């Protein structure tokens, strides 16, 4: 998540990005 | 509580058998609550009689037409359908009809027993021709609602024997509707409208006596629960 | 006459009206002058009668001086002279 | 009737509530009155309905297309700050509830009421004006309640079965009243074929003359009917007079029966009949059960195979094209006409494959939205996609939206759908100023007289024969026989006159002259009229939009210009631009040079222009034709284009869009008339509107009004 | 009016303005969507109306070269292996490479299952390569949509135009007073509601010491301590709450970036824009007829769509040459209810609510006197008026509205404050109307699908499952296939898997379905939260096979059968619907096209000076354009007297103007219209262009 | 010319009619919508505009 | 072909859960049946609410109250939730006082003799060491949905906060029916109709009521002799 306080939020994302927005 | 006003019922007569109700005016919302059972209520709650079976001697397993009378068997059955009767005792009556030589089969030819009646006997049945003798037996039922044909038990017996449909109701066609007048200066109430249309047999005005107190006697076996309720009062 | 009961502004059948005048803008003056004329009445009724006349038929409770001359037009009661 | 806000309804008809309430002493004087207006006092809300009570209010949307787009009402007061809209008016209006806002105007005194309440009554107008089909025909919503309540299912519960030996037919029934009876019931289904007796409903003609006779009377008697139940409900639906119908009602079903109402029965009569319609499609459709999900689309098995096959080709054409023995050109021209031909195969597929009870399938048959391109670019795959040029991308999207889309995928879509979005927004703009123009120029002809009393006119084909000896029928006949005025009788082989001159020349007119064997006719239109200022009523002919001969002061000319602008924004040369350079007579792109003499023809292919030359039959000189691009194609005519072919005085020799400047000097001016009313007409046509030729016919004359003077 | 509009409105690229086109000048080559676009300028977000095109947002990856070049990350392919390396790429270098494709099949080491990938030549062209070729590759799916339009979920199952609908009312939602958190959506949320500022977040890691409705204090490591203020009822520029609250407690700590307190449109620091309704897709009654929508009257009850909307009035007491304008409670002429609720200062107290025609701000003007007429001699000598010399301009609420008061600021110059010269006082009041969802009002999904409300229905007479739980929202189901965005159905279905919880039976391995679905992903709690990226997205056989388990509610009962569908019961008549109808959690949002500010009407009010026409507008007293085609529409059907006196007597004619309203009043019939005054001035203005144009009679 | 000059090239057109002293009937249609006179169509036309209506005999005498 | 008469039996599924059978019926006559009596119970069950509520320190919707975590509005929809039972018709009110460092609840409010509050641990507010939370509601009998009355439609002051009433004991009403549909027309629907209510009133009361309120009705109707 990178963000301390996100609540979870399980995806459907298959693959894995380099680098965060 | 109180309905600030006191809904009200208007008949009026179209035919002489065939009237429209108003119910006017209700709380908002109840138009489809009242509407919806009473025409079920009218639909499947009456008691009135009908015919069950039909035998005719002549045909056994020729179910075209008959010898004599022009017209055939299906024609005939449905004109027996159309027939409206009015049976006291609750056992299955039986009728006779007998006609010989050319001429017109109204149902006033009929010889309906003790405590039943029939309530319009110059309607037309058959036409017989050319030394045309037709009997017809009838098997007269009082029960409630719209019941298919059932297949008969005494077909061995009674191999002649062909069961119909019966219309025990005597409210023929019940249809209504619901209407907003006056809704801004009251709040948006609405009024309910009904037509009905009965066999001769009975007026639509003791119809709906009697179905409002079908449904009051339901309604009031429901709530004889607890005695003391908060409702709303006329 | 195979219609229902119309209801509320085409209480008169149009087409009843078509066939009693030439053409629709004729049947649109019609109206037109027996209203003025009819609002003339109501509003100097007080005083000295002139020509123009009441409504021939019964007026409702509250109705309009157009409604009331189209239902004077559909029974039959004026005539007019084309232009 | 259109429902009013009453808060609105109040601030609108201030100056009368007030004088009403003054009237019921409610407020001593007009200052009090406007006080309780103010503060909007519950003695107000009362009096307002006694004020509102039948005075007609006229609603308005913009952009008024056309004269259907403000149209008078009678208002209520409804709780809220919405006008309410009868949902039947909304095609007329262009009017659907995504947001759009609508304009309310309120007339005055007694002749500006009375003209709502009689000319902009909307129930007064449910044909439109432009091509005469009814406007206030039951939409999507109703369309598909209906089709869903008369569609009939073989193998239903309760079907009508013969039997003996064992039993009766066991499935006829008495009166539609025991029909209902066993409907609520689960005997008997809605849509089971069955047998009834009916008692007032007329008989379809055929059954009724081959039972009743000469006397036909319905009402008072009875007949078997072999039916549906629902078929019984819509013709009882219908007016007593009608006939029975029993066939189910696709939206072209219902055009044709209301325009035949509309046609032979009063108009309050129409209306009422619409409204009925309505409310049982409205009533009909939340039970057919259309409903959308994953399980709806379906997709066909052979795509894989389909898109292997395809793929080879492209395979094979790329290895072919990498040989050399073809250019970027042809390469591209390959690939597109392969991969039409995949989406071709695979729409195919999808089509039969997929059952004709789903939703999406009878939402798409039942004539009420989409079409069977949209399912398949749903289901199935979208195929190609354009090039911001406008050219087609060799790699087509191979998914379609089900499967969902690449990242690239939807660019090119998006590509697509952005250049269509823009040129739309340009579209509505040109086309206002194309409608604007033609009102200006149009405006002056006026129904002047009822009749001119000439006798020159047009002659129109009407159904023109086939070699095998038959009456094919024209195609085109709607839009240029009906509602027109006979100019001179009609007779065949110098016998009986079938119709009279200056008749109206409907339905059982044409199927007279086609009875007979007769094609050409001669009719009377508005470029032959002889009266001096505007048209004569018969030369115009009937009103499209209300059924009867044209009135006698009616601004024809407004109806048509509004009739010609109204549908330019679903134009997509030969578009827009192309009828706009009709109108405006300018040189067309593509000149196609015509002959000036019916004489031979020789052609010389010379250095990429052609030399044509036509010899005329007699002592006249020889003609030639020298600056012409080797682009262009040859015209066809007879067949084949030919060297040494004998041709007409006015052949177009050349395949494009002749001059109507040069066809009118070389075939004088009725020919003009013909090029020009019949090439507008076949551009609005390619899009599927109807317009009948008569406003074309109106806007041509005036634009042949004058003349050029060459001596002093 | 929500931060995502905030956002937007932020890293939007225009092309308007000096030293660029305008709309005046725009070409459709300009308006298209250049190949170059792909990263850089999203194609899907834009405004729609006549500047369609000429206003994009940045892609969300997207940088600024120094020298002004847009330019978007890529990663690079070395041996057909993709590197971890990341290079920025200016479109000018994009046509020397070969980009590949963000989602493809990869190894897990760098290579690509399939030697042919789909990518991007030079000339912007898509084709197949042998992988051994490609020399750059996508960072992610979602580099070439913008901000909002990566909100929306099942995004590449709709159609392009819709994306383009449903991204541009994404900006327009208001903000309720709950906000719920979307049952399904993208990972773009969280950092949309972190990015658009309108959320406090701890600046620096620290337990939390006391926590209350206004500000929130933070102890820190090293010993300092820090308080954040927060901003609660402001009105936003657009006259939308900004109410912010704690989501903290009193002794938890907190680390660097977390949020401490949610803003107007967000929910425990995502971003939330409407409300998780329950919604059926079946035509009902025609009442949804043409895209119109239908709801339980629970929504009205519940608030569940409602919003606080804050409007702002002001009045400046200034100098002139008679003296001095006064605020003050005095006011001559006025009743004393309507003085009630102003106190001694002249201004309305704070809390007392108003309504249309009532006074905010007494103040008074000096006037002096005018031409007294007889008759205010003949009343002040009758009754005893006085002179009240003075003259009542006081701030009067706008005609069509009502509401509380929050607050009032006052500025004077007699308290330093600096105001523009010639203004010694000046008052601004602030009005809050709690408005209730309502028939005419907009409301739209995420997925274009947008229409007004119908009709609100009682709760009774809605369709409920045999659960007996009522629908909370009807759509119509022809409106679907015809604009092709199928992704609001699948959103659907996906949301009702959401809200009912799931389990995959693992008894015999994983079906085939899941073996790609990842793990923590085979059984979710009741009401869950699920993100589904708008590319690398939920499978249509995933969510088939998510739909197949769907953990009974209360009771052992499926409602949602394999397929999606479900069995209503019809509210009015009780009868079954005869065939299962589709019903899931869609996610609705209120639009700020509130019918309370679209309604207008007018009976007689202000004109223009040079010609006498009516004004035009709701901040006038407004009058609808009658223009030129409905002028050709009321000549096409012959009408004349009603153009006559459209023309005339309502809009120019002054004298007619006066007479026809005289006559209207006291009962007579309409006089005969006259000359307009804007003709007149046409002649005029003709005659003062040295033309000799007059009317001759005869 | 007033129509010419509502219509387009307002400037050409006035500076034409001006030049050639030419006159307006004001007998058409935009122009009487200009000028705000009643429009020679429909409603607005003599046989149209100028009936006149009284009542008939019988029923003023059954009045 | 049933002519014994109908007769209905309870089934007690949980304090508030209950299930009611009525057996036996006309065929097709058990949906109508439970759909009228649905619609009446949903709708026209009358009940008592807070209708308007006063904070000493605050004197509108959208302020804050110093020292409480909550927010005014939100405390608002939080009480929104309270289910009551009144005995006496008339407005009653009731007082919460609460000081100091603590979580308030509804069983924090001492209400007058002759009403219930039903649900005591359902939260309200969160107060700190400067909180101090005092509230007065004033509770009315009714039916339905009533949104807010004005404060000008009554006498009332400007510190009164006005709040929407929804006087509905039922919280959740649905049906089935079993048909029989045999050969020989000895053919019955068995109603089952289960109620949940909200803790006030028990589901079995809530349908006297309903069937009270249709006996007006359809008494009316019969009437006509
Ligand atoms: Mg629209
Ligand atoms: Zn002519």
């Amino acid at each position: 998540n990178s963000v301390p306080g996100a609540p979870n939020r399980v995806s459907f994302a298959k693959l894995r990005e380099p680098l965060e927005v | 509580m109180l309905i600030s006003q006191r809904p009200t019922l208007s008949e009026d007569v179209l035919t002489d058998n065939r009237s429209q109700f108003v119910i006017e005016p209700l709380e908002p919302g109840f138009g489809y609550t009242l509407g919806n059972s009473l025409r079920r209520t009218l639909l499947s709650s009456i008691p009135g009689a009908a015919v069950t079976s039909i035998r005719i001697d002549g045909v056994l397993h020729e179910f075209t037409t008959v010898p004599g009378v022009k017209e055939d068997v299906t024609e005939i059955i449905l004109n027996l359908k159309s027939l409206v009767v009015s049976s006291e005792e609750d056992e299955p009556v039986t009728m006779y009809l007998r006609k010989q030589g050319p001429g017109e089969v109204t149902a006033g030819d009929i010889v309906p027993p003790a405590g039943v009646t029939v309530h319009n006997p110059g309607m037309h049945i058959a036409t017989l021709n050319d030394k045309g003798k037709l009997e017809v037996e009838l098997v007269v039922e009082r029960g409630r609602g719209y019941v298919p044909a059932v297949q008969n038990r005494a077909s061995g017996a009674e191999i002649g024997r062909i069961p119909v449909d019966s219309i025990y109701s005597p409210v023929l066609k019940v249809t209504y509707k619901v209407d907003a007048t006056r809704v801004e200066q009251r709040t948006d109430f609405d009024k309910l409208i009904l037509d009905v249309e009965t066999k001769n047999s009975i007026s639509p005005r003791d119809a709906l006596a009697s179905a409002g107190k079908t449904l009051v006697e339901l309604f009031g076996l429901a709530r004889e629960l607890n005695v003391e309720a908060e409702g709303i009062e006329i | 006459g195979g219609y229902d009961t119309p209801l509320g502004i085409t209480n008169p059948p149009i087409d009843e009206l078509l066939d009693r005048v030439s053409s629709k803008y004729a049947l649109v003056i019609y109206a037109a002058k027996r209203a003025r004329q009819i609002n003339d009445y109501y509003n100097q009724l007080g005083e000295g009668i002139l020509e123009y006349v009441g409504p021939l038929v019964e007026p409702g409770l509250q109705e309009k001086p157009l409604s009331i001359a189209l239902r004077e037009i559909h029974a039959d009661l004026l005539e007019h002279t084309e232009g | 009737q259109c429902g009013l806000p009453k808060l609105m309804a109040l601030e609108l008809f201030k100056p009368f509530v007030m004088k009403r309430l003054v009237d019921l002493n409610h407020a001593q004087n007009i200052k009090s009155a406007k006080r309780m207006v103010e503060r909007q006092r519950p003695q107000v809300w009362d009096v307002l309905e006694e004020v509102i009570a039948e005075h007609p209010v006229l609603l308005n949307r913009a952009p008024t297309l056309h004269r259907l787009g403000i149209q008078a009402f009678e208002p209520m007061l409804v709780e809220g700050k919405a006008i309410q809209l009868h949902p039947l008016v909304c095609e007329a209006f262009n009017a659907d509830f995504d947001g759009d806002q609508m304009a309310v105007h309120l007339p005055l005194s007694a002749e500006a009421q009375a003209e709502a309440r009689i000319l902009m009554l909307s129930s007064n107008n449910i044909l439109s004006p432009a091509s005469g089909r009814p406007l206030a025909m039951p939409r999507l919503d109703m369309v598909t309640g209906l089709y869903y309540l008369t569609t009939e299912v073989p193998g239903d519960t309760g079907e009508y079965q013969p039997a003996s030996g064992d039993h009766p037919e066991t499935g006829v029934y008495s009166s539609p009243a025991e029909a209902i009876m066993a409907a609520d019931r689960g005997v008997l289904s809605v849509r089971a074929k069955i047998k009834v007796r009916l008692t007032q409903l007329r008989p379809p003609v055929e059954i009724e003359a081959e039972l009743f006779g000469h006397s036909g009377w319905q009402p008072g008697d009875a007949w078997m009917a072999e039916t549906t139940l629902g078929r019984v409900m819509f013709n009882e639906l219908l007016p007593l007079g009608y006939p029975f119908v029993n066939k189910q009602m696709h939206k072209k079903v219902q055009a044709a029966i209301i325009n035949d109402l509309a046609e032979r029965y009063p108009m309050i009569v129409v209306a009422q009949t619409v409204d009925k319609l309505k409310d049982a499609g409205f009533y009909w459709a939340t039970r057919s059960g259309v409903t959308v999900s994953m399980a709806d689309v379906l997709v066909p098995p052979r795509k894989k195979e389909i898109l292997d096959h395809y793929e080879e080709r492209a395979d094979k054409v790329e290895k072919q094209f990498q040989r050399g023995a073809l250019n970027h050109d042809e390469r591209n021209e390959a690939l597109v006409e392969i991969w039409k031909e995949a989406t071709d195969e695979v729409g195919q597929a999808l089509r039969e494959h997929y059952p004709d009870d789903n939703p999406i399938i009878t939402i798409v048959d039942s004539g009420a939205t989409g079409n069977f391109t949209q399912t398949r670019t749903l289901a199935g795959m979208k195929g190609l996609v354009t090039n911001p040029k406008g050219e087609f991308i060799p790699r087509p999207v191979k998914s379609s939206f089900r499967e969902g889309l690449t990242v690239l995928e939807y660019f090119i879509n998006t590509h697509g759908a952005r250049k269509g979005l823009a040129d739309t927004a340009l579209r509505t703009a040109d086309s206002g100023y194309l409608t604007r123009r033609l009102v200006d120029v149009s405006q002056d002809v006026i129904v002047r007289e009822h009749d001119c009393q000439t006798e020159r006119g047009i002659v129109v084909e009407l159904a023109e024969r086939a070699p095998d000896g038959t009456l094919i029928r024209d195609p085109y006949i709607e839009t240029s026989a009906y509602a027109r005025t006979l100019g001179t009788d009609a007779v065949d082989e110098a016998g009986n006159v079938i119709v009279e001159r200056g008749q109206d020349l409907g339905d059982p007119e044409i199927d007279a002259l086609l009875a007979a064997g007769i094609t050409q006719v001669k009719v009377r239109s508005v470029l032959t009229c002889a009266t001096s200022t505007g048209v004569c009523a018969t030369c115009y002919g009937r009103s499209m939009a209300t059924g009867k001969l044209v009135d006698i002061g009616e601004a024809v000319g407004i109806v048509a210009a509004q009739s010609i602008g109204e549908p330019g924004t679903q134009l997509t040369t030969g578009g827009l631009p192309r009828v706009q350079e009709l109108f405006e007579a300018r040189v067309p792109r593509g000149k196609a040079p015509i002959a000036d003499v019916t004489g031979r023809v020789r052609l010389e292919d010379g250095e990429r222009f052609y030399k044509i030359t036509i010899v005329p039959d007699d002592g006249g000189e020889e003609v030639v034709y020298d600056k012409i691009s080797k682009r262009q194609r040859l015209r066809v005519f007879k067949r084949v284009l030919s060297d040494g072919d004998h041709v007409e005085v006015g052949q177009q020799l050349m395949e494009g869009s002749a001059d109507p400047h040069e066809v009118l000097r070389v075939q004088g001016p009725r020919e003009v008339q013909i090029h020009l009313v019949r090439e507008v007409q076949e551009v609005y046509r390619a899009q599927g509107v109807s317009i009948h030729d008569k406003h074309i016919e109106v806007i041509v004359r005036q634009m042949l009004r004058r003349v050029t003077i060459i001596d002093s | 009016n929500n931060p995502l509009s905030g956002l937007t409105h932020k890293r939007r690229l225009s092309a308007l303005g000096p030293g660029g086109l305008s709309r005046e000048r725009a070409g459709l080559e300009v308006r298209d969507v250049h190949p170059s676009h792909y990263g850089r300028m999203c194609p899907i977000e834009t405004p729609e109306g006549p500047n369609i095109g000429l206003i994009g947002s940045l892609s969300v990856y997207a940088r600024v070269n120094p020298f002004g070049f847009i330019e978007t990350p890529y990663r690079k392919v070395v041996d057909g292996v993709v590197s971890d390396e990341i290079v920025y790429l200016t479109a000018d270098e994009e046509d020397r490479h070969v980009v590949a494709q963000a989602n493809s099949p990869i190894d897990a080491d760098g290579r690509f299952v399939e030697p042919r990938v789909l990518v991007r030549r030079k000339a912007g062209e898509v084709e197949y390569v042998p992988s051994s070729e490609v020399d750059y590759m996508d960072v992610s799916p979602r580099q070439m949509v913008s901000v909002a339009t990566a909100m929306i979920p099942f995004l590449e199952h709709d159609d392009a135009n819709r994306a383009l609908m449903g991204a541009n009312m994404q900006r327009q939602a208001v903000p309720l007073v709950r906000s719920e958190a979307p049952l399904v959506g993208t990972g773009m949320e969280l950092r949309a509601a972190i990015d658009a500022g309108d959320v406090v977040v701890a600046e620096e890691s620290g337990v939390i010491e006391e926590v209350s409705a206004d500000y929130i204090t933070v102890m820190h490591d090293n010993g300092t301590r820090r308080t954040y203020r927060m901003r609660k009822f402001a009105r936003s520029n657009h006259g939308t709450c900004a109410n912010q609250c704690p989501i903290v407690d009193a002794g938890d700590r907190v680390e660097a970036g977390q949020v401490i307190a949610d803003g107007p449109c967000t929910d425990d620091g995502e971003m939330a824009l409407g409300k998780n309704l329950l919604v059926a897709i079946m035509p009902w009654e025609g009442h949804n007829y043409e895209d119109a929508i239908i709801l339980s009257n629970r929504l009205v009850e519940e608030d569940v769509l409602t919003s606080i909307h804050i409007e702002e009035h002001e009045i400046d007491a200034r100098d002139t040459k008679l003296g001095a304008e006064e605020i003050t409670r005095d006011i001559p002429n006025i009743s004393d209810e309507v003085l009630a609720d102003l106190d001694e200062r002249g201004i309305v107290r704070i809390g007392a609510e108003v309504r249309d025609g009532d006074i905010l701000v007494g103040k008074v003007t000096p006037k002096g006197e005018t031409e007294l007429t007889p008759e205010e001699r003949l009343l002040r000598a009758i009754f005893g008026e006085k002179a009240r010399e003075v003259r009542d301009t006081s701030l009067k609420v706008p005609h069509g509205e009502s509401g509380k008061v929050i607050g009032i600021r006052v500025f004077s110059r007699e308290d330093e404050d600096e105001l523009p010269a010639g203004v010694n006082e000046l008052v601004r009041v602030y009005v809050a109307q709690k408005r209730k969802i309502s028939d005419g009002d907009k409301l739209a999904g995420r997925h274009g699908n947008k229409g007004v409300i119908g009709k609100i229905l009682p709760v009774e007479d809605m369709p409920f499952l045999a659960d007996g739980t009522p629908v909370d929202i009807i759509l119509n189901t022809h409106g679907v296939p015809r604009r092709m965005n199928i992704g609001q159905i699948l959103e659907t279905h996906l949301g009702w898997c959401a809200h009912s919880g799931w389990k995959v039976d693992a008894a015999k391995g994983v079906p085939d379905w899941a073996a790609r679905l990842p793990d923590e992903l085979l059984e979710a709690q009741p009401n869950a939260i699920v993100s589904t990226p708008v590319f690398d997205g939920a499978q249509e056989a995933e969510l088939q096979g998510l739909l197949s388990c769907t953990l009974p509610n209360r009771d052992g009962d499926v409602l949602v059968d394999a397929d999606g569908k479900a069995m209503l019961f019809d509210g009015r008549s009780g009868e079954p619907f005869p065939y299962p109808v589709t019903v899931g959690y869609m996610y609705i949002m209120k639009l700020h096209h509130l019918v309370d500010d679209k309604i207008h009407a007018r009976s007689t009010g202000p004109y223009s000076m040079i010609t006498q026409q009516p004004l035009g507008g709701k901040a006038q007293f407004g009058g609808q354009r009658f223009g030129e085609m409905e002028c050709w529409a009321m000549q096409a059907y012959g009408a004349a007297y009603t153009l006559q006196e459209l023309l005339t007597i309502k809009s120019d004619d002054t004298v007619g103007r006066v007479k026809v309203y005289e006559a209207i009043v006291k009962g007579e019939n309409i006089p005969e219209p006259g000359i307009p005054e804007s003709f007149k001035v046409l002649l005029k203005e003709l005659q003062s262009l040295c033309l000799n144009v007059e009317v001759l009679s005869s | 010319w007033l129509s010419a000059a509502s219509f387009q090239e307002t400037t050409r057109v006035l500076t034409d009619a001006a030049i050639n002293c030419r006159s307006d009937k004001l007998n058409g249609l935009k122009e009487n919508v200009i000028i705000g006179k009643l429009i020679p169509a429909g409603t607005g036309i003599n046989r149209y505009r100028n009936i006149a209506v009284q009542p008939t005999e019988e029923a003023r005498a059954a009045a």
